[PDB]
């Protein structure tokens, strides 16, 4: 079974995908066919909206599998009997919610970890190459579990970064060292 | 008609069809499944959509085979009416179960009327 | 490309921005998908001749 539990909500499908792509050993095939199916499926305007709208009906999905199945074939067939389902089940608009999960189970299988460096800022490369050295100085990064580390910039958060993987954070941003003295000092 | 289904569910005498083609019946309209407790007649009382409606089912319910057949003999049911009415106990169906056999029809009347 | 020529073709090719079709009705009370842009407590000409007022806007159902 799935290494690790993301608790399905329609993770449900990416477990039961994962463990029999797995035993197939076709999910990196799987998740790039998936991934490169989507990028142009999303790109035809109808049907990369209305595929996320319920407007279709049971008998109008599988006619949209047929189009699908026409625009990629192969790549892992339990994914393809997975199209097929996902209509039958007419949700098609948490199909990319199901892709994202696919994608961390098949990454956790591979054994990666994703994090990121949420900053006001896009940092330094010397900043990017430090922290992804310190993560993995720290146990916080095993080995075996790789890092993707990105750094995002947000403008919400207003200076500092916020550094975040393993479900642990460090939180030395300016925002927030604000937020408590701005408290203080109205208290 | 080739408004045809199967029976998705059978909970209580409260049936659910599944149409196989977008034409459906309407709500009020009437269904033989044919079963070998002969017809039963069943009414279309909600659509609950995607070709499955939930009928309400007036005749009785009990050893039905999930996925079988149902015809669409629209509207509410037509009795066969007179004054050979008179003198004959009726079933739902209509049928003289006072047993003097079927009634001279001159009017059928649609069962549920405005 | 032959992609997008079949999901044009499959595709329903309806606005339902001021109209929607019907899709569960029974009990004098329905729930349409579209009518996107509609006015609430507006009355609504259902195409069998009924009219309705709408009380539920619900996104993409009314």
């Amino acid at each position: 079974p799935p290494p690790v539990r993301l608790f399905g909500v329609e993770g449900t499908y990416a477990t039961a995908l994962y463990q029999a792509a797995a035993k197939n050993s076709s999910i990196d095939a799987a998740f790039q066919s998936l991934q490169k199916v989507e990028s142009t499926v999303k790109k035809n305007p109808k049907l990369g909206h209305l595929l996320l709208n319920p407007a279709l009906s049971l008998k109008d999905r599988n006619s949209v599998i047929d189009a699908i199945v026409e625009t990629h074939k192969n790549l892992d067939g339990y994914v393809v009997n997975l199209l097929k389902v996902l209509s039958e089940n007419n949700r098609l608009g948490c199909f990319e919610k199901i892709a994202s999960d696919f994608g961390v189970l098949n990454d956790a299988h591979n054994g990666l970890l994703k994090g990121t460096v949420t900053s006001a800022e896009p940092l330094d490369p010397k900043s990017f190459k430090r922290i992804e050295k310190a993560l993995s100085a720290s146990k916080l990064v095993g080995q075996g579990k790789s890092l993707k580390l990105e750094n995002v910039v947000k403008p919400e958060i207003k200076g500092g970064l916020i550094v975040e993987l393993g479900d642990k954070t460090v939180d030395l941003s300016i925002s927030t060292k604000i937020q408590k003295l701005n408290k203080v000092l109205e208290d | 008609t080739p408004i045809t289904g199967k029976v998705t569910a059978v909970i209580g005498a409260i049936v659910d069809v599944h149409f196989e083609q977008s034409e459906l019946p309407a709500i009020l309209n009437a269904l033989e499944i044919k079963t070998p407790q002969g017809k039963l007649v069943l009414e279309v009382a909600q659509h609950l959509g995607e070709n499955t409606v939930r009928t309400i089912a007036m005749d009785g319910t009990e050893g039905l085979v999930r996925g079988e057949k149902v015809l669409d003999t629209g509207g509410p049911i037509s009795v066969p009416v007179g004054r050979e009415t008179l003198g004959r106990i009726i079933n739902v169906i209509g049928e003289p179960i006072d047993e003097r056999g079927p009634i001279k029809s001159k009017l059928r009347k649609p069962i549920h009327a405005d | 490309s032959i992609l997008e020529e079949r999901i044009k073709g499959v595709s329903d090719e309806a606005n339902l921005n001021e109209t929607g079709r019907v899709l569960a009705v029974g009990d004098g009370i329905a729930r349409v998908f579209g009518l996107n842009n509609i006015q609430a407590e507006e009355l609504v000409e259902f195409s069998s001749g009924v009219k309705g007022m709408a009380l539920n806007l619900e996104p993409g159902q009314v």
